[PDB]
């Protein structure tokens, strides 16, 4: 999470975009419209031609939020709530494209803050920016509900002893269909039937367990897991979106009659939620 | 776009069994229910407020057939993906205004869909084929956007 | 790599006004403290404890300098990319177990870099084009990984 020394540094930046937020936040657009055209199927309604006034409108009303949210920083998802909803109930903006106009909000501050856009400052930065993301589409599914939890339950016990064996399956899945992530284990033998792959998915699994019986208290659980990849492993956190993807078709090909919709969106939910865990404390 | 023999041989053998009505239903109606945010394209087929009315929704089961058999038609050309889907790639892009990320969201059902109804016969390999193919298709349909 | 003339030109006269070595090391630096899981390849350069430690520590200067002279060296190859870096790819992938999403990660901290040093001469036209060259890198360094 945010520390306090990031609460400092992106309060001392934001304090001296000052009056320029709104154009600054109208450069950020047009910068995200030229470097990444998908992002406009968002807006065909809009006059994109360069200082539109919609675009100068919207740069100003994206600012604002800004402003809130650093104005706000230890309560952002209090702060933001109703642009949370409007989000996840209404725009239904793909949350990919929180990362582009982050980024290039980011491109925006450095090509104005010459002085200010330090190391320090450029890494606080980008970790609030992510975090006002995480905030803004953390109502599109939202946490595990009651039914969630039900759900995984049962799908995990109906598992049972063959959790193990799912998990190096998954594994195996994973290192086909995704080589980049083979790059993570040039000390193993990945070829099939490897035992080093066998005892590596029984103890993913085995974490996998562990999570789903401790699914209200996880971050604790899970703890030395995320201490071990975020500062020993170091595995990038795009990768545990491909495990939790291969995960998922081992369970669906296993699984025919337990595999519903209602139960894979619950699934695909909790390994968010264990991803999540599992790379919070990489920054 | 180039695969393996063993990776066709593998994506047309497991294709020959697919019935698109049947699985095009059940891929686009699992996308509405596992990525909510993408029923914001069909605000007009009606009731998908809880996973069994998407599922029982004719509109999107006809859709999905819609949609599957093009994506057939595809399977039928995958050395030139990009020439074969530019002119849909252009109607999803100037018309229907859809962000290209939601062709990857739907590969990543499809493949989740034909696991769940082939089971073991969707081994390790022949995902690996599958998801090459799904990822060609969704850069194949991506291309025509600026 | 497709870009026009405009764009290439564009890349090309601000990339006359780099100074590859400080550029390198501050890109690659900043890689390191915004990123820190990228530290993972570098433990043999020494104290990476604190961002002044990184930004000072001159193997990590040396190895920016390198990286960057290899970029700069393949905006001479912008039609050719895939062949420019077939063997820094294989190199990557084979030998030195680097997971392709730090090039992109790299490209992204070069963007924010370049608007640093250029300010307002970084125009949202010269970041597009930009931006297609980083990516260009990252897929032709990606290309090898099997
Ligand atoms: C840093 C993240 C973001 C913030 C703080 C933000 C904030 C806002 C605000 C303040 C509004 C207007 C609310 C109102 O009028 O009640 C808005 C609307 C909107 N947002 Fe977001 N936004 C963000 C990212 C995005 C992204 C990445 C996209 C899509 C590429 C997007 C698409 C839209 C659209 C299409 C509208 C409606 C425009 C209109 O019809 O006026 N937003 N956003
Ligand atoms: C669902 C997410 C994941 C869980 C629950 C998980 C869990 C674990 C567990 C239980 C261990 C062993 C800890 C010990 O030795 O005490 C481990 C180690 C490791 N994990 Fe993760 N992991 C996950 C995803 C990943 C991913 C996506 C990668 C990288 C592609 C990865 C790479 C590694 C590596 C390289 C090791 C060390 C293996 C060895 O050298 O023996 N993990 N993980
Ligand atoms: C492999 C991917 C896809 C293929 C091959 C495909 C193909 C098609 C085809 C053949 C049509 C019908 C055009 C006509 O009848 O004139 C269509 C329309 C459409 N597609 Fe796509 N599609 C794909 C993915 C998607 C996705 C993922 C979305 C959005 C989540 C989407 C949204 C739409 C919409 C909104 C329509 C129009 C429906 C209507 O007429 O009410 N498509 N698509
Ligand atoms: C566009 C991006 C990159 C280019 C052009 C590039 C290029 C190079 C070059 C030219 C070498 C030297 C090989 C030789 O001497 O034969 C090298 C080595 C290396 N690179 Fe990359 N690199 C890039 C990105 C990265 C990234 C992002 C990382 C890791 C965060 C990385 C990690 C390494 C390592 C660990 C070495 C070896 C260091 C040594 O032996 O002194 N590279 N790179």
């Amino acid at each position: 999470m945010l520390s306090p020394a990031d609460k400092t540094n992106v309060k001392a930046a934001w304090g001296k975009v000052g009056a320029h937020a709104g154009e600054y936040g109208a450069e950020a657009l047009e910068r995200m419209f030229l470097s990444f055209p998908t992002t406009k199927t968002y807006f065909p309604h809009f006059d994109l031609s360069h200082g539109s006034a919609q675009v100068k409108g919207h740069g100003k009303k994206v600012a604002d939020a800004l402003t809130n949210a650093v104005a706000h920083v230890d309560d952002m998802p209090n702060a933001l709530s109703a642009l949370s909803d409007l989000h996840a109930h209404k725009l239904r903006v793909d949350p990919v494209n929180f990362k582009l106009l982050s980024h290039c909000l980011l491109v925006t501050l450095a090509a104005h803050l010459p002085a200010e856009f330090t190391p320090a400052v450029h890494a606080s930065l980008d970790k609030f920016l992510a975090s006002v993301s995480t905030v803004l589409t953390s109502k599109y599914r939202g946490v595990l509900s009651p039914a969630d939890k039900t759900n995984v339950k049962a799908a995990w016990g109906k598992v049972g002893a063959h959790a193990g064996e799912y998990g190096a399956e998954a594994l195996e899945r994973m290192f086909l269909s995704f080589p980049t992530t083979k790059t993570y284990f040039p000390h193993f033998d990945l070829s099939h039937g490897s035992a080093q792959v066998k005892g590596h998915g029984k103890k993913v699994a085995d974490a996998l367990t562990n999570a789903v019986a401790h699914v209200d208290d996880m971050p604790n659980a899970l703890s030395a897991l995320s201490d071990l990849h975020a500062h020993k492993l170091r595995v990038d956190p795009v990768n545990f979106k491909l495990l939790s993807h291969c995960l998922l078709v081992t369970l669906a090909a296993h699984l025919p009659a337990e595999f519903t919709p209602a139960v894979h969106a619950s699934l695909d939910k909790f390994l968010a939620s264990v991803s999540t865990v599992l790379t919070s404390k990489y920054r | 776009m180039h695969l393996t023999p063993e990776e066709k041989s593998a994506v047309t053998a497991l294709w020959g069994k697919v019935n698109v009505d049947e699985v095009g239903g059940e891929a686009l109606g699992r996308l509405l229910v596992v990525y909510p945010w993408t029923q914001r394209f069909f605000e007009s087929f009606g009731d998908l407020s809880t996973p069994d009315a998407v599922m029982g929704n004719p509109k999107v089961k006809a859709h999905g057939k819609k949609v599957l058999g093009a994506f057939s038609d595809g399977l039928a050309h995958l050395d030139n993906l990009k020439g074969t889907f530019a002119t849909l790639s252009e109607l999803h892009a100037d018309k229907l205004h859809v962000d290209p990320e939601n062709f990857r969201l739907l590969g990543k059902v499809l493949v989740c869909v034909l696991a769940h109804h082939f089971g073991k016969e969707f081994t390790p390999p022949v995902q690996a084929a599958y998801q090459k193919v799904v990822a060609g298709v969704a850069n194949a349909l991506a291309h025509k956007y600026h």
